[PDB]
């Protein structure tokens, strides 16, 4: 047995806005859930679920936000993108 | 001699309140033309009359349901009035009538970010159209997880 890898949704809502949707049905409540975002990485960590993903985009970690939707059992992440090289 | 052309003259000269008079006279003499209310809404914006500009834009949209520039002016007006979700729906309409409109793409990012900052997650995530722009998957940063719904 062990923690399961959830289902992840990624898309570009805008050229500089990346949105995520993690499905956590067995989970309820944002307490006991940690989220870590790097420049090209997404870490979601109680040990019921765990998700270590690599994103092929430059993420603004400081201005990123997240929220756990209780009705739909989903973790929603909002990752603004860093300015691209000229 | 056109009352709209005369109003545009005052507008280039920055005389916004005098262009509104011409635009009003042109509206009262031709209620079917959608250029006049959109032009007067644009002059209203120049003098921070955002409430009055929204009505002049809706009037133009009722007349011409495809007037892209009318949605654009109502979009900025609705932002200053705080109606962010309604502003988002206007600029996304522009993006359908004028795919690639740069004012629309810019203001949509600025609006969808402020909507998430204020907590209206569903207004962005549920009403989203760009769900097909899929993205297939060094110190870390701890991001706190608020709640919603
Ligand atoms: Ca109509």
């Amino acid at each position: 047995s062990g923690p399961e890898k959830p289902h992840l949704n990624l898309w570009l809502e805008a050229p500089d806005l990346l949105l995520a949707e993690v499905d956590l049905p067995k989970l309820d409540g944002a307490l006991g859930l940690s989220l870590e975002i790097g420049e090209n990485r997404l870490v979601m960590g109680q040990q019921l679920y765990h998700l270590d993903a690599y994103i092929p985009l430059q993420i603004n970690s400081h201005e990123s936000k997240a929220a756990f939707h209780r009705k739909r059992k989903q973790l929603m992440v909002a990752m603004p993108l860093l300015p691209v090289p000229s | 001699i056109s009352e709209k052309d005369r109003g545009n003259g005052f507008f280039k000269e920055g005389k916004y309140e005098r262009a509104i008079e011409c635009y009003t006279r042109g509206i009262a003499a031709d209620g079917a033309n959608a250029l006049l209310p959109a032009n007067r809404a644009m002059a209203y914006l120049k003098i921070q009359k955002y409430e009055e500009a929204e009505k002049d834009c809706t009037q133009a949209i009722l007349l011409d349901g495809s007037y892209s520039k009318a949605f654009a002016r109502r979009g900025t007006a609705r932002t200053f009035l705080g109606k962010l979700n309604e502003a988002k729906q206007d600029f996304e309409t522009v993006l359908l009538l004028e795919p690639g409109n740069k004012q629309a793409v810019t203001e949509l990012s600025k609006i969808k970010k402020e909507l998430i900052e204020k907590g209206h997650w569903d207004d962005v995530f549920l009403d989203s159209t760009q769900r097909q722009n899929v993205v297939k998957p060094k110190p870390l940063k701890k991001v706190i997880i608020e709640e919603t719904g």
